[PDB]
DNA sequence: TCTGATTCAACTGCTGAATCAG
DNA sequence: CTGATTCAGCAGTTGAATCAGA
């Protein structure tokens, strides 16, 4: 997890460039990957910024310069192999693998990757976004819209055999465009989850369950139906906590869906009269559920509309059925 | 008073009256009475016609629409006219050819879109939709070219 | 307030920048306003004529005074700069910019001399009150070293030359803040007033990156009137636009809806046998968008023009819409199609000035084209209004 | 040119706003950055710490050379500033901003040096530079009038206090343009890259004007770097595809998806998976396009994907009930005609004229999505024939 | 008594020219 | 032949004290 964090914060903090960052025989393979990667034709060292995030390592800190590179990889040389002419320290061999790829690989490219080798999670990742031209309440999704795609792309990178490697140039074009659809107003996001199938039925006695009961809808829309309820009432209760909409703009919407509404069950009603009234109220149900609206301008979730037909449902304010006030009150009895 | 535009308001005036029984042998006329559409309409939609045309020209030279925007909304207009024609011939034909013909140049009429994210004036859609039937790139009865020929001998 | 430190005199050089801008937003077209190239600020326009510039930003003390330096300073450099040759000295109409409204009667006298006679009763005013009487020049030992030179310049000078540099010669001066004079001439401008404060600052920062980035690289600081005005039209189209159109209209009280009870569109609504709640729901949505109408067309949310294609848009729709209902839902009572024919344009909506309107402003304007008759929801709406006009 | 002009001289001013902007851009949360109030532009933060800059618009000169006016001048000006009775200079991060990235011996030894032992051997070879040897200062008769009371103040000065100066000296070389560094800043930032210089253009003329409008009235110009990023925020928050038709040929390899499979399932004139199939290609690369350069979320993509599956549903619902009395080869093909004509928007943007029935075959080349009342039955039975 | 012009001293800005070191 | 010295002459207007006018 941290790794997939730390990573998006210095793929935040790095100009132009390619990048990684992993967690000894942990510290000398994940830089003789490095330089295996280096090696690869198409890589530039220059352009690339390693870390290992947590004496030799704070040197390779410290060189910053190819002499003192040198002088860094002379000390580690000189600490690890013994004595020059003999090498009589090579006698551990799974991490002396590694060190026999590494201190007979190329000088000139370790030397400048011993340059880029910085060492080193959450707030400071947030507080980084935030100090960025971003709205501060967006602030969250966006660091973990971030986070998530991250890990996604080195997950995929890593179940194919490939170096690990996330070139910073490929991380803002995912997030100044995910940016646009966030931080400009024209978007809403929902932080609504889909609710779990055990605490669905919970609502099953609610008053809209039993309306679209009454319509007999098949089992698996009446759970759509709880689900697309929950959410939406999350996102009412979301997006007027954190003043992204206003409450005028929900009276509107409701205003707009009730007119709706009225149009909709008077036209089906006399225009499918020859049809049965269950049939009716299925029609109605699903002509009224194709009604899309900006709220403010502003597309919300395509789960939203239903869902605010489905908080009206459940105060009465609307109703599937032509005469579902008596269907209601008979079937209450049973 | 000290408003602002940057929008297609069209500038045109009344188009003459004579025009209308000009343009009546247009091909996009004997198109359009072959579904019984009655002629004080195919009147309007003439006239429609001129000053969208006129409009067309004005855009054209000073110069406020760019060229592919032309193109491409009267390509989706054109995809919409078959949408709706092979809507209106299945959903409709349990009655007349006639009938379906002029249902579908109604249904046709009602369709709105904007050019350049700007909304154009309404007489605009149908001033286009008959340039389309000028040159067969739409047709509002079902088999419209085989009675277009039958008139032309006639 | 340390010595180090002089904030006073960097606005002497942004108010260059500051009169620049002001300068380009008041240019005819086809010109090139520069700055320090010809003098402080500059527009050569297509005629060949030159306006030099020489701002002086003023906070304390006045450089229009009779014994200024800057004023003496600021003559003498244009009249060497009137001495060079090849040079049009008609077209070169100078100015001596002062960022506080600043008195004397030897620069009044030169700002309102626009006779040539009038430029000679201001220079022996001027030289009257600095040397004394000619020729004995009494008070020209007691004048300021730092005055002394350029006194003797100006006044020694060619007498035409000194004329027509005094004719064209002029005290432009503004407000305290020239920023808050500047963008009053934005505000000018056929422009938003909310947008006034963010098209200001953008011809501001633009004006000032363009010069930065011509003089890092020695060239001659001058931007084209034309490239100016692109980009001021550019940004324009870019930043002047408004979204949602907020109703403003309140639901009238139960009382004052049966008083348009006797109106054409309520005859025509009970015509199809419309239940007494939705004929109010009528009345109000009536109301509202009428007031809604009035008051945009009033403070200019939305221009006559743009109600104009509303409404032959909307009754465009309803034409369409009444000719296809006729024949879909033919096999009905007549009541039953007016009933669909205006509910179906009751869920209509369409945007005006492509803005959202709210959700009873069409619904009003059809009721509003019902009662003058322009639409109707009976299909033989004005045969059953004469019939009921009687009965 | 004539020299009762300077426009050289007004960059060096004019550089003051430029670098102002450059440092709001970049200052910490909380800071106030000043220019000409404690010295050419200054930031101060929560801590406490200020920066002070002298900015300097090196065009034709070196203000960074071993024996200028302008570094040494500035270094007793930075001396003359840490005198002062009630300034510590542990928190006093100094800059010597110039234009061009410049190189000199003495102000490469201050602008490496960052402990006080280093320090101390950078003075010593600034003396022995400049004054000469330590005892006899041979050179000392030999150095420049202009720079003569400059070095003299910065040498003679406190030991340890001049040492800590030189510690936290900093040479900020531009890069020929400090409009272009200004602009490199502002890119790096999440807006578009067809937008910086937009943004870039408007930033500069608040900060102008406002430090402009702050000094106009005899104040101090100071901008809140909160009020700066309020305006750069209230900034920034206020589709075109480029996939060709693709040729005839290439159209035909597509016919063995289920796609086609479908399309035809309910039959359809094959006048059609022409069409269907182009819009297919032209979806499918305008989906790539759009997340690959950046115009269009992925995640938009998903929600855009959820919604056509939500409408097909509700239609075919509505369809299947409205129109029962036909059969199944009427009911796709008015599921079909129906469900491309649904013109949801892309994220609030309009897409093109073709993108939503191409992603609506995209859709339905996967299991998810057809138009046929029962289509999920006749896959498999036109699969085994 | 105070607003204002007057004479001067004075911080900042950095280019231009002739000369000189490597 | 580039870069560095040395000095120089433009610009920017304010700050501090003195005197002229209501």
């Amino acid at each position: 997890s941290l790794q997939f964090t730390l990573l998006t914060h210095l793929l935040l903090q790095a100009p132009e460039g390619s990048l990684c960052s992993l967690e000894a025989k942990s510290l000398w393979k994940t830089l003789s990957n490095w330089i295996d990667l280096a090696t690869s034709p198409d890589f530039e060292v220059e352009k690339a910024i390693f870390e290992l995030y947590v004496s030799i390592v704070k040197k390779f800190n410290e060189a910053k310069t190819p002499e003192d590179a040198q002088e860094a990889i002379t000390h580690a040389r000189t600490e690890l192999w013994g004595d020059s002419p003999h090498f009589t320290l090579k006698d551990s061999k799974e991490i002396s693998k590694y060190v026999e790829k590494v201190f007979t690989a190329d000088q000139n490219l370790l030397q400048r990757l011993i340059c880029n080798f910085q060492l080193t999670p959450q707030a400071d990742l947030e507080a980084c976004v935030r100090s960025h031209p971003v709205s501060p309440s967006k602030v969250s999704d966006i660091t973990n819209y971030l986070c998530g795609k991250v890990k996604r792309h080195i997950d995929m990178l890593l179940e194919a055999e490939k170096p690990a490697v996330i070139a910073r140039d490929d991380f803002y074009t995912w997030y100044k465009a995910y940016v646009q659809k966030i931080d400009r107003q024209m978007v809403l996001s929902s932080r609504a989850q889909a609710p779990v199938k055990e605490k669905a039925q919970e609502y099953l006695p609610d008053k809209f369950v039993q309306q679209l009961e009454i319509i007999g809808l098949p089992y698996e829309e009446i759970l759509g139906a709880i689900s697309d309820y929950l959410m939406a009432s999350f996102d009412r209760t979301d997006w007027a906590a954190r003043g992204e909409v206003d409450e005028t703009s929900f009276d509107d919407l409701d205003t707009a869906l009730q007119r709706t509404w009225k149009n909709k069950q008077r036209i089906c009603g006399l225009t499918h009269s020859e049809k049965s009234e269950q049939d009716q109220g299925k029609l109605l149900y699903f002509e009224c559920m194709q009604f899309n609206i900006p709220l403010q301008a502003m597309s919300p979730p395509s789960h939203f509309i239903p869902g605010c037909y489905h908080i009206l449902a459940d105060s009465l304010a609307v109703g599937w059925h032509p005469n579902y006030t008596t269907q209601l009150k008979n079937k209450k009895v049973a | 008073k000290i408003d602002r535009q940057m929008v297609l308001s069209s500038r045109a005036q009344a188009p003459v009256k004579e025009k209308a029984q000009e343009y009546l042998p247009d091909k996009f006329v004997q198109q359009l009475e072959i579904i019984g559409l009655p002629y004080e309409e195919i009147l309007g939609a003439i006239s429609d016609y001129l000053m969208a045309s006129f409009d067309r020209t004005d855009w054209a030279a000073r110069g406020e629409v760019d060229e592919t925007s032309f193109d491409d909304l009267d390509t989706a207009l054109q995809r919409t006219w078959k949408n709706k024609q092979r809507i209106c011939g299945l959903t409709h034909s349990e009655k007349s050819e006639q009938d379906q013909g002029k249902l579908l140049y109604f249904e046709c009429m009602q369709f709105n879109i904007p050019l350049q994210a700007m909304s154009p004036p309404s007489h605009f859609i149908p001033g286009c939709y008959h340039i389309l039937a000028d040159s067969l790139a739409v047709g509002w009865h079902p088999n419209y070219t085989t009675q277009l020929k039958n008139k032309k001998v006639a």
